[PDB]
């Protein structure tokens, strides 16, 4: 209105446009796939699969974790 | 300074101690005080690890858990009884 | 370390103060006598250390004859 | 009270020490030197639960300074005569001390008044905002009131102190009742003065003449043994069982 | 006998700092502020990174008092003194040397009318609170912990803001003097009996039933005012609400936790026979606190009445855990604990930001805050999701805890104590909804500052603090465990 | 420009730079220093925890039981 | 060197030593129960 | 919005708190009526015994009727 | 990458919420849509690696809550049922992103609006995906922060409030109810892991002692927990809240109050199947609370003139039918009526918006009518939706809704006889409510404002896609899925919903069961569609009835204004508490008896006697001499004077008459 | 005009007044007899009782002796 455009919030307020809206809606892009890269490797890392897919997955080329709890009596 | 690595304790009950007459030998007592702290957390720790098997057994098994885990059910049940400091009290 | 001599003379430097600013004055108005204050703490404090260990040697005699009057009592 | 009040300020601070200290040595050597039943304790024994009671009723109800040290001090004389009372070397060992405290924390309370008098001081409300126009004064003065009070670590704990220890000792439970009740009054008629210094805004205010040498020092003194005696008490301890013990052997 | 550590970091050192800030701030002129208000600062944050150092170096494998030191009172040596801790005293310390520099920096823009008076009275309450967590003896924690009350008293009377101060401090004083003197009759039947009032003795010795019936109940007397629990509960709100802002934030944070951790220290371990015989009486009592203090919470109409008559309700929750006598009650007594000295002074910073401006506390007034203090209104929610032990906060790993050591033990005391998820969440939506959204009135109000620089920085550290413990809670409970463990074996043998 | 100031403080003149406040510094190097103390401290100090301590003690305990009958 | 490595060393220095710590709190019991 | 309204009288004590044309007692009286058809269909399904009217034997399964599989003892 | 399906709408919630300053109504609708796709399309993969490929994932990040045997964790469990979920909660969620870039267009606030949807999103993927417990309950309590954050979007609405203090304070006392279940689980088995528990569920045969009374502790936590997903599901006890929130912007009724988190309660009592399984009383329980929900919307949305509330009132009957089918032991025609649920209801709330946003936010059918020719998609879109919510065949709707009529007749039981008739009546109550909003909305002669119709428009592009792909999903889905979920013995669910033998009843449903009653629904159906066309097209006096007769004014009222459930619960319970807060806690006992029998009266007493004893100093020297002169009286007269007296007096009446003293005149 | 205190409302202060002295007006009543009777003494006593009597129905369950308390 009159007194919000005085008034600073992170959400950017009502009717806000910022002037360089797409170059910064690109470089979030740009971080937030960034920041999908270590969360990828680690899930990865911590996915566990008992059983072996009756068919070829995606996950059996970037995970290895498959077919290896059968031995559970030795689980601790 | 500390020496590297675990910490070490006496595995035994401390020689001293009357459960008779626990205020007699006020050293013993508390040396046995602790003592049964560490021995109740290896119980507690020993059903955590029975825990895991029935966890996993669950997991692999699918439908055909309840003919295959019976054991370590069982197994797991009978530890948590008079475990740690919940509704059983020894 | 933390000596009477020490504590005594902070203690007569802390009274100065303590009676210049009760008077409204300024903490250092006659700084000779802040000196003169230091000195007589220390000597205070020194004393005072001393006259309790008399006191106390002079306790442990007058007990040994309480309780040797008292320990009279079952003969 | 009224000879508290009615004589000059100065006369008013020399009967209100020096004389219990004779009269003190005076009692002890009469009758604990001597001996007869426990008569005699039970009448300072009931004397000391109604000087507590009355002290902190009457000095609850002061508005004047004078009126409400008196007061104190017939409470803390009760505080005292609990400790004859009881009948043993350390009942005697800690009247001898609460004296002492007493007397200190007494000049120190006198010294204030005395360096207030310049200015007529006569009412509690007369010493509205005094922590604005002497801060250090105001509080020194409140030191001393924490100590009458008996809040810890000051001198004027130890008085609670043993008042306490020889009532769960001595077997009373009334006197420790009373003793509680008497120190919670206290404390709130102790602490209105500090809140007089504190917390009030009055519209007039009075602007006390600085005090003079003699009197700064011995209040610089008399504030560092009531914040520190309990620090390095042993001096007054051991004299004072040296005392007791040579009133007998 | 002389126990003296061989840490470097000890605990001496930490008492002394702010003892150390308080007399050199007695000598410089009321003229210097920016030095004043350095000095303090920086002897406070050394403090806070100090307790942080004590920290790094504690054992979690020992149940023994740990940095254990002695002082010496008398040549005697009859009477000798310890310094010590646990898993259960080392985090509260920390908090102590937290809160303190917030409170200094809370006043930071009114120093120029406070002055030293106000830096010196926070360090000599951060020094007796220390002492007082740090002891490991029965009278020296009466000395400290009555000694508290006096600067205390000057903080609410002279700094407060309205004149129903005077009313408040008085009632403050003489409600925790009458609980001390208990406390204090307590500590002379034990010396009767034992000669000390070491507590690492006196946990060796046996007391009778009847004894510990009796000791019980002057300990209780003594913690139950300080908790606060029904009917002694009253002192608190006209004190918590009358007080300066940091002054609250003590008062809250910090002062409340001495009772509880009374109970933890030496009611329960000491007599453990008199704690089981109490436990259906402690149970009632914090029930009925629980239910009837949050329905007179939801009919406060003045912004600190309804955060601090909230504390009554938590406290009273962390008594439940502590008397469930397990692991999940005892540990969770103590995470709620640490997490409401966290997010009740946050609370009531939050108010404090808008008294500051505004000088008015009825709910009335404000309202539509949403679009003129964005940021205050984004940081007021979250605090206010804390308060209702909302999963992801602190105050939820505490809450959960302790419901469950109170299932194993009673049934129907988990079940009304549960209900403080429905009447907590009843009046901390309704105060954040009625001062933050709606509409402005600007026939009340018309002139709005968001938060500043010091503002942000301030809540910063106490968001951190809720979102940490919230999510991972194990780096609090690995190293309580063993203590927490050894408290509860306290006294049996099997 | 966005609407409004970061923290509602107004810019300073063009070319220049904010003045910090003197509880800035004090503050900000604390915060750094809590975050190395803690950050670094905490992940280097052994685990002493019981509960690692009673892990391995398990795990032995229920080794040499299935091992000997 | 190595940060942490330097780090585990470090805090190793400022721990108490377990044993020393463990004896002075039976000596203490047993000397105060005597005395 | 537009005004809010400032007080020119006393404010009631029960003012931080303040369904039309039906009163309290006669609504509560209406819901009973309404939980009052539920209670009684329940009961006409007791009466109904449709346990008594199945028209299939209970299934019987193989091995022990899965005694085994069910986690019985083998 | 299963990760990233979690987190990726927290980083675009993220994203949106910290940084909307920066990238504005178009950045933040772009941020949040496609980081919702993303995890969308994952799903699906997901989906093809877990359920069709029959291969479970499990990942477990770090402890949360270790304490003893308590072992809360974040922990991570992807079977058939949690997939199932995913592609729900993501592919719906994509959409309504997409449909409020339009929808919201014009609001002064939209990125706020999208950083509430995806915070939504990610707390509901937390939900579904929890491998115990307690990661359940952070999902439970986040989904009912985010729905509160949501219906008072706009904060400055009284009504908006209202509802949404409402919403928080229904659902909390479901988590009371949710919270005590976990405490029962964790008792009986110490610990919280869904795996172990299912594992464990079969073996506990221990009574324990809760409310002072002896009851079976799986038949308690069982109960409990059907608490919990009472209050997030609608039903019966806790339901009032779900017509309130839709004072929500219309997205937010579709994705979280019709198509997600009011579906959750049928989730959790699907996934702890192997626990409810061993719970005969729950499970009746659950029957008798599913059945009595859906009779009690229908005869609501009858007389609702609002088009969110007709639709709300039908997704609150809808959720009755879910909840008594997982009470007769079928969990998987529960889960796929739910996913049939979602394609239908979303297209009836998102094409009813569209309607809305057309009409100048005109909400009211009796001032709308017409429209059958004006709004051509936005009409046909209703059309299938409305065809498939009533059970028309071979659509969406009847490959479930069917099963679940023909279900609960094959169930013989007292409970099970229950269920059938309240369900079979209400099918008629649905099929009248749905012909009558399609009737007035757009087929009846227009009761419209002239402005409005002349400032129609139908749905742009990013409104226009999901309620096409909707559709699709409404006609063909229920018939793509049959045999994958209820076909006769399908191992599609795996190990994710346990049934046991002696509750297997699908084969006799499908064989043994009258032809009659396969077609009970439709001769239901027809029937209200006709008594709908009746009442709302040729009668033109069925209404002076409710304006003569008190009987029949009431009787309209009592179903207009929900049973006046709300109005009974505000005046005897709501009310109470309230007066009990200030009335007795606070000025009973706090500012009264505590106060005068505390700080107050004893300051008062006090001040008398520090006055009366203060006036025995009088001033006059003869009073002075003579207390002197008394005290030495008393002295003799007590220490010596006391020999003989003895046998006249008592210490006990002694000490009596000086207290008794103390009051004289 | 100036200033960002809040202009203060009469009838809204005397509101807060009001509620801040309340233990002014308290006079023992029938009303304020039964509700310090119903919800002072009785409720406390019923909710102690439960907790114990669900103390003793654990100990029966358990084969125990009932636990004095007090």
């Amino acid at each position: 209105g009159d007194f919000r455009a005085k008034v600073w919030s992170m959400t950017g307020g009502p009717n806000c446009r910022p002037k360089h809206w797409r170059r910064n809606t690109a470089i979030a892009m740009f971080g937030v796939f960034l920041v999908c890269i270590p969360i990828a490797k680690l899930s990865a890392k911590l996915e566990q699969r008992p059983h072996m897919p009756v068919r070829p997955i995606p996950s059996q080329i970037w995970c290895k974790n498959f077919g290896t709890k059968d031995d559970y009596e030795k689980e601790h | 300074g500390r020496k590297k690595g675990l910490p070490e304790f006496e595995e035994s009950a401390p020689d001293g101690f009357d459960p008779e007459n626990p205020y007699k030998d006020p050293v013993a007592m508390v040396e046995m005080r602790e003592h049964i702290v560490r021995e109740k957390w290896i119980q507690i720790e020993k059903a955590k690890i029975l825990r895991e098997k029935v966890k996993w057994c669950y997991r692999v098994e699918g439908v055909n858990h309840y003919q295959k885990c019976r054991h370590l059910v069982q197994q797991y049940l009978d530890s948590t009884r008079g475990v740690g400091w919940g509704k059983d009290h020894r | 370390p933390i000596s009477a001599t020490m504590v005594g003379a902070l203690l007569g430097l802390g009274t100065q103060m303590y009676s210049n600013a009760l008077r409204k004055l300024p903490y250092m108005r006659h700084p000779w006598e802040h000196v003169v204050g230091m000195g007589l703490g220390a000597v205070f404090a020194n004393q005072l250390v001393k006259w309790d260990v008399k006191l106390k040697e002079d306790l442990d005699v007058m007990l040994a004859k309480a309780r040797a009057a008292n320990e009279r009592r079952y003969f | 009270p009224d000879i508290y009040e009615g004589s000059p300020t100065p006369v008013t601070a020399f009967l209100s020490i020096a004389p219990k200290i004779s009269i003190f040595a005076n009692i002890l050597r009469v009758f604990i030197y001597g001996s007869y039943g426990a008569t005699l304790q039970q009448i300072f024994f009931f004397c000391s639960i109604a000087s507590m009671i009355l002290g902190a009723l009457a000095a609850m109800a002061q508005t004047k300074v004078k009126r409400l040290l008196a007061y104190s001090s017939i409470g803390h004389v009760g505080y005292i005569c609990i400790g004859f009372s009881c009948g043993t070397i350390e009942g005697i060992q800690s009247l001898l001390i609460g004296i002492f405290i007493y007397a200190l924390m007494t000049m120190d309370a006198f010294a204030i008044v005395l360096a207030l008098r310049q200015t007529r001081v006569k009412y509690i409300a007369d010493l509205g905002a005094l922590a604005k126009t002497n801060p250090i004064l105001a509080i020194t003065f409140s030191i001393t009131m924490f100590s009458y009070a008996g809040i810890p670590p000051l001198a004027g704990f130890c008085s609670k102190f043993y008042l306490f220890f020889a009532a769960l000792g001595c077997g009373a439970y009334f006197l420790a009742l009373v003793g509680v009740v008497t120190s919670v009054i206290g404390c709130f008629y102790y602490i209105r003065l500090v809140k007089r210094m504190f917390f009030d805004t009055p519209r007039t205010w009075i602007l006390y003449e600085p005090m003079d040498r003699n009197k700064s020092l011995l209040l610089a003194m008399t504030s560092f043994f009531i914040t520190l005696f309990l620090l390095y008490p042993s001096p007054l301890f051991s004299v004072t069982h040296q005392m007791a013990l040579s009133l007998y052997l | 006998l002389e126990h003296f550590c061989e840490c470097y970091f000890n605990l001496s050192g930490l008492i002394l700092c702010p003892v150390l800030g308080s007399i050199i701030l007695l000598f410089i002129p009321n003229s210097r502020i920016r030095l004043i208000r350095l000095i303090g600062l920086c002897a406070s944050l050394i403090t806070f990174l100090y307790s942080l150092v004590l920290w790094i170096q504690f054992d979690s494998s020992t149940a023994k008092f740990q940095f254990v030191e002695s002082l010496r009172w008398l040549p005697y040596e009859n009477i000798n003194f310890y310094l010590g801790i646990d898993g259960i005293s080392l985090f509260f310390v920390i908090l102590t040397t937290f809160l303190i520099p917030i409170c200094i920096l809370v006043g930071w823009s009114g120093m120029r009318s406070y002055g030293k008076e106000y830096i010196i009275a926070f360090l000599i309450c951060e020094f007796l609170m220390i002492a007082v967590f740090c002891m490991l003896d029965l009278l020296l924690f009466y000395v400290f912990f009555e000694s508290v009350l006096i600067p205390m008293f000057i903080i609410i009377g002279v700094w407060g803001s309205r004149q129903r101060k005077i009313k408040a401090a008085y009632q403050f004083f003489l409600y925790t003097l009458l609980g001390s003197l208990f406390m204090l009759l307590a500590i002379l039947l034990i010396l009767f009996q034992t000669g000390t009032t070491d507590l690492q003795i006196l946990l060796t010795t046996e007391f009778s039933e009847r004894r510990q019936i009796f000791l019980w109940i002057a300990f209780f007397a003594s913690f139950a005012v300080k908790v606060p629990m029904v009917p002694v509960h009253i002192w608190l709100p006209e004190a918590h609400v009358e007080a300066p802002t940091a002054g609250s934030v003590i008062l809250a944070g910090i002062l409340l936790k001495f009772g509880t951790y009374g109970f933890l220290r030496f009611s329960i371990p000491m007599f453990p026979e008199a704690t089981l015989c109490f436990t259906p009486f402690i149970y009632t009592l914090s029930a009925i606190a629980i239910i009837y203090t949050s329905l007179t919470t939801l009919r406060q109409i003045d912004l600190k009445k309804i955060i601090a008559y909230s504390s009554v309700a938590h406290m009273n929750l962390v008594t439940i855990g502590m008397f469930s006598l397990n692991i999940q009650g005892i540990g969770g007594s103590i995470l709620l604990m640490l997490s409401h000295g966290l997010v009740s002074s946050a609370l009531f910073l939050c108010v404090g930001v808008l008294y500051d401006r505004h000088k008015t506390r009825l709910v009335r007034y404000y309202g539509g805050l949403v679009s003129t203090m964005p940021n205050f209104s984004t940081i007021f929610f979250f605090f206010t999701l804390a308060n209702m032990s909302l999963p992801g906060t602190s105050s939820f790993i505490g809450e959960f805890l302790i419901l469950v050591g109170a299932f194993q033990r009673n049934s129907l005391v988990a079940t009304l104590a549960a209900l403080g998820m429905i009447l907590g969440a009843a009046y901390s939506l309704w105060l954040y909804n009625r001062v933050v959204s709606g509409n402005l009135k600007p026939d009340f109000l018309h002139k709005f500052s968001d938060l500043n620089g010091r503002e942000v920085f301030i809540f910063i550290p106490f968001l951190v603090g809720l979102v940490w413990m919230g999510v991972y809670p194990k780096v609090f409970l690995d190293c309580m465990h063993t203590s927490v463990s050894n408290l509860v074996q306290h006294g049996k043998f099997h | 420009r966005p609407k409004g100031y970061f923290m509602n403080r107004t810019p300073p003149a063009p070319g220049q730079s904010r003045k910090w406040e003197d509880w800035e510094l004090p503050c900000y190097i604390t915060s750094f220093l809590t975050i190395v103390i803690l950050g670094v401290g905490l992940n280097a100090k052994p685990d002493l925890s019981i509960e690692t301590w009673a892990h391995q003690k398990a795990l032995e305990r229920l080794e040499m039981e299935k091992l000997a009958t | 060197g190595f940060i942490m490595e330097f780090a585990e060393n470090l805090v190793l220095r400022l721990m108490e030593n377990p044993e020393e710590r463990d004896r002075k709190a039976r000596e203490h019991i047993y000397e105060m129960h005597e005395r | 919005v537009g005004k809010h309204i400032v007080p020119d009288k006393p404010l009631s004590v029960n003012d931080e708190l303040m369904a039309d044309t039906v009163g309290k007692y006669e609504a509560l009286a209406w819901l009973s009526g309404g939980l009052g058809f539920f209670v009684g269909l329940g009961l006409l399904a007791v009466l109904n015994d449709k346990a008594s009217k199945v028209p299939f034997t209970p299934r019987v399964y193989p091995y022990d009727n899965l005694r085994v599989e069910l986690g019985g003892e083998p | 990458m299963y990760l990233l399906i979690v987190f990726l709408p927290l980083l675009g919630s993220s994203v949106a919420g910290f940084f909307g300053r920066f990238l504005g109504s178009e950045g933040s609708a772009i941020m949040t849509t496609t980081c919702v796709s993303f995890s969308s399309i994952l799903s699906l993969i997901a989906f093809y690696e877990v359920a069709l490929g029959a291969s479970a994932c499990y990942l477990r990040i770090a402890p949360w809550i270790s304490s003893e045997m308590f072992d809360a964790s974040w922990g991570f469990l992807f079977d058939s049922l949690t997939v199932v979920m995913l592609i729900v909660v993501t592919f719906i969620s994509s959409l309504v992103h997409l449909y409020s870039i339009s929808y919201m267009s014009e609001d002064p606030h939209s990125p706020r609006f999208m950083c509430y949807l995806s915070i939504f999103t990610f707390f509901m993927l937390m939900l579904v995906t929890g491998d115990n417990f307690l990661q359940l309950f952070l999902g439970w309590e986040g989904v009912g922060l985010a729905s509160y954050l949501l219906i008072h979007f706009w904060f400055t609405r009284l009504q908006a409030d209202k509802a949404a203090i409402k919403a928080m304070l229904v659902n909390r006392v479901g988590d009371f109810g949710l919270a005590l279940g976990i405490l029962g689980c964790f008792t009986l088995f110490q610990t919280v892991d869904f795996s172990t528990i299912f594992a464990c569920a079969s073996v506990p045969r221990n009574s324990w002692i809760f409310c002072n009374m002896r009851l079976n502790a799986i038949s308690l936590i069982c109960i409990l927990l059907f608490i919990g997903a009472v209050g997030k599901s609608a039903q019966i006890g806790l339901h009032t809240w779900l017509p309130d929130a839709m004072e929500g912007p219309t997205p937010v009724s579709a994705l979280i109050h019709a198509a997600t988190m009011v579906t959750a309660g049928v989730f959790m009592i699907a996934r702890c199947s192997p626990l409810f399984e061993y719970s005969p009383t729950a499970l009746i329980v659950i029957t008798f609370a599913g059945a009595m929900t859906s009779f009690l919307a229908a005869t609501t949305g009858i007389l609702q003139n609002d088009l969110k509330r007709v639709i709300a009132y039908s997704t609150c009957s809808q959720l009755g039918y879910m909840i008594f089918a997982c009470g007769i032991s079928n969990y998987s025609v529960s889960v796929f009526h739910l996913m049939n649920h979602a394609f239908f209801k979303a297209l009836l709330f998102l094409s009813a918006g569209s309607v809305i946003h057309a009409m100048s936010d005109e909400q009211d059918m009796r001032k709308m009518g017409g429209l059958a020719s004006s709004f051509p998609l936005t009409y046909a879109m209703m059309l299938i939706g409305s065809l498939s919510l009533i059970g028309f065949p071979f659509l969406t709707g009847f490959y479930s809704k069917d099963v679940i009529l023909e279900l609960a007749y094959t169930k013989y039981t007292i409970s099970g006889n229950f269920a059938f008739w309240l369900g079979s009546v209400s099918v008629l109550f649905t099929s009248y409510y749905s012909f009558r909003l399609l009737f007035l909305t757009f087929l009846v002669p227009t009761n419209s404002f002239g402005r409005d119709i002349s400032r129609c428009h139908d749905a742009p592009i990013p409104m226009a896609i999901p309620l096409i792909l909707l559709a699709l999903g409404s006609l063909f889905v229920g018939y793509l899925a049959k045999d994958m979920m209820i076909g006769l013995g399908t191992n599609f669910w795996a190990n994710s919903l346990l049934v046991l033998p002696k509750n297997e009843i699908l084969a006799e449903s499908e064989f043994a069961a009258p032809t009659i009653i396969k077609l009970i629904p439709i001769l239901f159906s027809t029937l209200g569609a006709f008594v709908a066309y009746n009442v709302n097209l040729v009668a033109d006096q069925f209404q002076r009835a409710f304006q003569t007769s008190t009987f029949c004014n009431r009787l309209y009222s009592f179903f207009n204004k929900r049973w006046f459930f709300d109005q009974v619960l505000n005046d005897f319970l709501v009310r109470s508490f309230l007066r009990f807060g200030y009335e007795v806690s606070f000025e009973a006992l706090d500012k009264g008896a505590i106060e005068i029998l505390g700080p107050y009266g004893i300051s008062y007493t006090f001040r008398r006697l520090a006055e009366r004893i203060s006036q025995l100093q009088s001033g006059f020297v003869y009073h002075y001499a003579f207390a002197m002169l008394l005290g030495l009286t008393l002295f003799v007269t007590f220490f010596c004077m006391w020999d003989s007296l003895s046998s006249w007096v008592d210490n006990r009446l002694s000490f009596i008459l000086i207290v008794s003293s103390f009051y004289t005149k | 005009g100036g200033g960002m205190e809040t202009n203060k409302n009469k009838f809204i202060e005397d509101w807060g007044s009001a509620r801040e002295n309340l233990e002014h007006n308290f006079r023992w009543t029938r009303r304020n007899f039964a509700l310090i009777g119903i919800f002072g003494i009785a409720l406390p006593i019923i909710v102690y009782k439960g907790i114990v009597k669900d103390f003793h129905m654990q100990d029966e369950d358990a084969g125990r002796p009932h636990r004095k308390f007090l």
